[PDB]
């Protein structure tokens, strides 16, 4: 998790 | 996976234009998405992509004045270009190297082109 | 825009062939015009196009045997096909890359192919 | 000439993964072929070549584990990676310094990627 | 002008 | 010939 361009 | 650009335009050097592409299908990961371009007669050049790692690297010819951002949830990514000159006339073409929702093989998938016209 | 093919048909080595083909509909700029070819259980390969420059490409294995044309008012791009051999037998397609008088993104535009066979 | 990737995957550390790359079109040599890798936000670097020498050359990170192999008459090569980890696991691209039938200049070709996970 | 092939 | 990873 943050944003799927990377958790 | 598609892949649907909008927005360019003519503008009058100076001024202002904001490029999308929306990816329709399903998208597992992403290694690089961004932007090329290719004036009439030159060879198609990076523009703007960011990476997986998340680092974004602009062509040199950029120099601040383009802004590449992107909305997870609506598969979308953006570029807002600004001090535009007719330099910068080009055919804009969104990419994508892209992990399909099962396969695992990378592919890669090219929008259609968009017309950026920079003049007076 | 639609694409009508013409030409097409059966040879035998050393032989000659013309492709056509027409478009219908509005178009301000094309960014590429040209021709594609797959043989069965192949993939597909350029064949030949023009670019917005001018510049005309043609695949290796041409080697100057086909020639590339164009008639703008008739809006009708053409290749003749000259020398032929077996291994250029495939189905040809007609490809477009063209901007839509309405907006400023391209629109890919393939006919519906053309039988090609060079045999005996 | 084109390059497609096959093989790859997930699995989790002490498992393996077999790498097509086939190659399509006229070939008459290679100077190299082989494969790199990837880690996000790092420099891509090199894991198995094979120059013409037949000097098939590893990086450090290679042991016994990945085991390079061909099959000319099909024009495909080939990555047995075994006892795979998490601390190795990036992007995994094939590669093909070529020589294709009518020319005498090589020409280099990357496949698209291939996601190893772990 | 000259000839949308580009005008 | 031998085997075109090397005539």
């Amino acid at each position: 998790x943050l944003x799927r361009x990377x958790a | 996976v598609t892949l649907k650009e909008s927005g360019g335009g003519l503008v009058q050097p100076g001024g202002s234009l904001r490029l999308s592409c929306a990816a329709s299908g399903g998208i597992s990961r992403v290694n690089v998405a961004g932007w090329y371009r290719q004036a009439p007669g030159q060879q198609r050049e990076m523009v703007a992509v960011i990476r997986s790692g998340g680092r974004i690297n602009y062509a040199d010819f950029v120099k601040g004045r383009f802004t590449f951002s992107r909305d997870d949830a609506k598969q979308t990514i953006y570029l807002q270009m600004d001090n535009l000159k007719s330099e910068d006339t080009a055919v804009y073409y969104c990419y994508g190297s892209l992990l399909e929702t099962g396969t695992f093989q990378y592919r890669e998938y090219w929008g259609q082109g968009t017309q950026v016209t920079v003049s007076s």
